[PDB]
């Protein structure tokens, strides 16, 4: 919810608005500045979404599994919702072994602020102070899902065992030109 | 003819004259053969092994030991199993002072985290083009200038809230 | 770069710097974008048209998966017998276009051979 | 290196840091700004580099 | 910590940089106790025994070893029954020349007659004010300056009409 009163995001994908033309001799809205990157952010998406779909693994994320039924997810690439990301987050969930099991990343939003990370105060002055506060973060962490439909599947199981593949990169719109 | 005790004072004065351009270098990320001791220093090389980078000396002076009751209250420093003294350049040949102290100290995230097994100091060490920093890595320097002093040492940490910190007590000649 | 906004106070001050990536041509650098490769003085693969590395991977998978390695034209053997060394006969490989496990190999010119010739007895 | 004195550009991949959020009545600062720039390159970086390599002709 | 190489290079390129204030002087006028066995220099002594006088350095430089094949075609000097090169200072690292030439003549009847046992190079030698000749006794010498090299010898004599040529060729450090 970046419209919200600390941000004040003015970007809508209905109005159809590109550009954001600043003019000499007036206020620098941070509003402005959240579009300028927001527009850009959301054609990247459209570019990716074009050609890739939300699981879709480029590289790496090789899986393991052990006796257990513990299931552990290597570092790689892999496309989520609108950008390529690398995962090395070293996450493991334990499989049921019964029934159809899809593995899945999940992606968690979060903000961090100057409170949390102090690195991300005023780096010239390097000390608290009323002016090193500036610009929060916004942070996304990827984890590891069992069964969860809103995650981003990566793998398909039955009763433990691996149930479709592909050998190369992940391109959900090139597969459908090549069909 | 005999290179004279005094000699080795005034060649001492004209090292510590060069403290505005005297740098820290620090190397040798991977391992000797074995670590307890390292061999000797090979005299004829100009730069360090594996370099790491760069850091400004905090610190540059003349010393000599001291002798008791009287330096024991002075500018007193300890190093080498020895007690010393700092001397100021207008004094060096009445306290005999041929010898040369250099230091300087590393903090936080400035330069590559890990550990390191070769120390240096160079003089007339110049940055590249607006790179003010007293910290440099190899890209970041113009020229390297003369690697004055250096050794195989061993190693120690450095990490995110921890002081890593070098220094030297040198002269022209080992033994006459 | 300095700032040109007419009449404001900030005219003519310093401001941000850019940032410039400019080209040029190297030699049998590993790390280097090879436009083109050459074998003995004559190009030795086409470049016909726009070019993705991963779009041919996703290929390399289709294509012995649909119909194996197979020719499409050229490529023919011819003996020549030049004298590169009196213990060898020369041959040459004709151009041609073919693919092979994955990937087409195309070129514009003929490929220069030679084997060593037979004295075991 | 943008990390270094002249600009401080505090961007680094591993953080999975995609968005500078910034806040009314604050001091801004360059280093927010060469990070706001330095993350929408590298993902379009990333997407390049699925399709592309470092040698390719168009 | 120890020294290198590089060091003794660029204290010998520091006195060479001195050489318009460098002049050789002579001393020690009456035997020692024994004519055939002279005693060793004592690096702390300030001036020579018995002073005779002073002479302008006629040259100063670095030198080096000569070796076959690539100073076959350079500037020879013959010395100490060894041979050597000439090096300028803006090649000292890279031809490695730690040894500074010095040396003087004494001609004529231009210094004091008779016998000498002590020899020595000095530095920032000033005269007395309306004195610009290169021959000076020490009552014409305003500073001595800083003597850097020195040594004993067996003696010679000077009549009116000979003349005495002395030299050394010295590093910063002596042995190892």
């Amino acid at each position: 919810n970046f419209k919200g009163s600390p941000y004040l995001d003015r970007f809508d994908p209905s109005k159809d608005r590109t550009k954001v033309l600043f003019n000499p001799d007036r206020p620098l809205q941070q509003a402005e500045l959240n579009e300028m990157q927001s527009i850009d952010q959301y054609y990247l998406k459209n570019l990716g979404d074009a050609i890739f779909k939300d699981g879709d693994k480029q590289s790496g994320l090789g899986f393991t599994l052990s006796e257990d039924n513990v299931l552990t997810v290597n570092p790689g690439y892999v496309y989520i919702n609108g950008k390529i990301r690398y995962y090395d987050n070293d996450d493991s969930v334990k499989i049921t072994g019964v029934g159809k099991e899809t593995i899945g990343i999940k992606l968690t939003e979060r903000i961090v602020t100057p409170d949390e990370d102090a690195s991300l105060l005023d780096q010239t002055s390097g000390v608290p102070s009323y002016f090193s506060k500036g610009a929060d973060r916004l942070e996304e962490k990827m984890s590891l899902t069992v069964n969860d439909p809103t995650s981003a599947t990566i793998y398909t199981f039955m009763d433990g065992d691996l149930y479709i593949q592909s050998t190369n990169a992940e391109m959900d719109k090139i597969n459908k030109v090549l069909a | 003819a005999i290179a004279t005790y005094n000699s080795h004072v005034e060649l001492a004065k004209y090292l510590v004259s060069k403290a505005d351009s005297v740098y820290l270098t620090i190397g040798k990320s991977t391992p000797w053969s074995n670590e307890t001791n390292p061999p000797q220093p090979d005299e004829n090389a100009t730069v360090l092994q594996e370099v790491i980078g760069y850091k400004k000396a905090t610190k540059v002076t003349l010393v000599r030991p001291s002798k008791s009751p009287e330096d024991d209250n002075k500018n007193l420093i300890s190093y080498g199993n020895k007690s010393w003294v700092e001397v100021t350049p207008e004094n060096a040949k009445a306290e005999g002072a041929k010898w040369v102290y250099l230091e300087s100290s590393i903090v936080g995230d400035e330069l590559p985290l890990g550990t390191y097994r070769q120390v240096g100091f160079v003089m007339d060490l110049v940055a590249k083009s607006g790179i003010s920093k007293f910290n440099l890595v190899p890209s970041e320097v113009e020229s390297t200038g003369t690697l004055l002093f250096f050794d195989n040492k061993q190693f120690q940490n450095r990490s995110e809230q921890t002081t890593a910190k070098e220094r030297f007590i040198v002269e022209v000649d080992p033994n006459s | 770069l300095l700032d040109q906004t007419s009449g404001v106070p900030s005219y003519f001050s310093k401001g941000a710097d850019r940032l410039e990536e400019k080209m040029s041509l190297t030699v049998n650098d590993p790390t280097s974008a090879t436009i083109y490769t050459f074998m003995d003085g004559d190009l030795y693969i086409q470049s016909t048209n726009a070019e993705m590395d991963k779009i041919n991977k996703v290929l390399a998978e289709r294509t012995y998966d649909e119909s194996g390695s197979y020719k499409v034209n050229g490529f023919e053997l011819f003996s020549e017998g030049n004298a590169e060394d009196d213990d060898h006969v020369s041959v040459v490989v004709d151009a041609g276009k073919a693919y092979v496990k994955g990937f087409k190999v195309d070129k514009p010119v003929s490929t220069r051979i030679s084997v060593p010739k037979s004295y075991d007895l």
